[PDB]
């Protein structure tokens, strides 16, 4: 019993660990290069950072 | 002698403009590669 | 141990580029 | 086109530490948190880039 009563992780408590991971991933992926902005004006480049992901 | 924009054949080389243009615009398209990877290996499983 | 990964794949592509030395043939041909 | 070059050859070195499942499942961890962590963690490793799609392409 005191593996539950001395840790009660409350279902919103375990949320919010899981919105980190979440959050974790969606900043991995849509993290997008800086290089030079106003040389970076190709359509291909422009196409690709807008469908980076 | 067909897709190639100049006045004379007589061709000489004075500068990498049009050379570095066609490396920006070759070795940039290979961009998102690995982010693509990325995307797959991550979007298999969530660690949790 | 992501190193030792990262070698062995790192020569894998050099590999397969040299391979591009057989196109060279394709063209004598 | 330097700006490239050196984006696609910047270096990342930063010791990727190694992870002792066994010291956290002892000293302290929710029942099956610390299990179910490594197996899933251990399930994303495994993937890697394939080198060799690439090289034939470019």
């Amino acid at each position: 019993q005191e593996q539950a009563n001395l840790i009660g992780l409350t279902a919103e408590q375990l949320k919010s660990i899981k919105e980190n991971d979440v959050r974790a991933r969606k900043e991995f992926l849509e993290s997008q290069p800086k290089l030079d902005n106003n040389l970076k004006n190709i359509e291909s480049v422009k196409k690709i950072l807008a469908t980076w992901g | 002698e067909n897709n190639i924009a100049s006045n004379t054949y007589i061709l000489i080389q004075q500068d990498v403009a049009n050379m570095a243009k066609a490396y920006v615009h070759d070795i940039c398209g290979y961009i998102d590669v690995a982010n693509k990877e990325n995307v797959r290996i991550l979007s298999k499983g969530d660690l949790i | 141990q992501v190193a030792q990964a990262n070698y062995s794949k790192f020569r894998a592509d050099y590999s397969a580029s040299v391979a591009a030395f057989q196109q060279r043939i394709k063209t004598i041909e | 086109l330097s700006s490239l070059v050196s984006f696609y050859n910047k270096q990342h070195v930063e010791q990727i530490p190694t992870i002792d499942f066994n010291e956290w499942k002892s000293v302290i961890s929710t029942q099956g948190l610390v299990d179910k962590v490594k197996e899933n963690y251990e399930s994303l490793i495994k993937e890697q880039y394939n080198t060799d799609a690439i090289s034939k392409q470019i």
